[PDB]
């Protein structure tokens, strides 16, 4: 499904995130997948702000190891475990540009 | 839901969202048409594919078959696709052949 909600827990098959447009400058979204799977996140031609706004991968939770903080890059692909969290970053007074962020449960059947 | 692919190819699936099972066991050619409520648009994902290139391959068109195509394929990891209607048609098609490359496609309806 389609969110664009500034983060929270989400648990999908499927799942594209949106630019939230809301006054929040920081949304931090946990996805989780039955454990057996692993999860694959995909950032797809990303073009922000940078300076002004990024978005950063987590290993696990808030205050996990950090994997990578970008505002462009072609394709980053990621496959991490449930848990796993995104989370967007911008600075007061500068609109969010748009983004979207794809995680899928990663199966073969 | 979880729709076997073998067992729903020609039809057309009305499901809001689900998930298409190719398995091992598919046939030589199969295709599924995706509809939505008019007012949506459909979202679809293969998380990983890896068909016998020059035997198998999964082609996307943006409507029905007669709609424009995406391209056929044989490989990737996150293939993602949104159709500009509520219709989405997906066509497995394998040269020779009696076992399939199982993959599974994820779907939903996007609703703007």
């Amino acid at each position: 499904l389609d969110y664009h909600a500034c983060g929270g827990r989400l648990t999908d098959d499927y799942g594209t995130i949106f630019t939230y447009k809301g006054p929040k400058t920081e949304c931090v979204w946990t996805l989780q997948v039955d454990p057996k799977y692993k999860l694959l996140v995909s950032i797809p031609t990303l073009n922000l702000t940078c300076g002004k706004e990024y978005v950063e991968v987590l290993e696990g939770a808030p205050g996990s190891k950090s994997l990578g903080k970008f505002c462009e890059g072609l394709s980053i692909l990621n496959r991490g475990s449930s848990g796993m969290t995104v989370k967007y970053k911008r600075d007061s007074g500068h609109p969010a540009s748009p983004y979207e962020i794809i995680f899928l449960r990663d199966s073969q059947g | 839901a979880r729709i076997n692919g073998p067992d729903e190819c020609g039809r057309v699936i009305k499901d809001t969202s689900g998930s298409i099972s190719n398995t091992d066991r598919q046939k030589n050619l199969c295709t599924w048409t995706i509809l939505m409520k008019p007012d949506q648009k459909v979202r679809m994902a293969i998380p990983y594919l890896n068909l016998a290139c020059g035997k198998e391959y999964v082609e996307v068109f943006d409507g029905l078959l007669s709609g424009p195509s995406y391209g056929k394929l044989c490989a990737g990891a996150a293939i993602v696709f949104l159709s500009t209607a509520n219709t989405m048609t997906i066509k497995y098609n394998r040269i020779s052949g009696n076992s399939s490359s199982p993959f599974l496609i994820y779907f939903y309806g996007s609703s703007p």
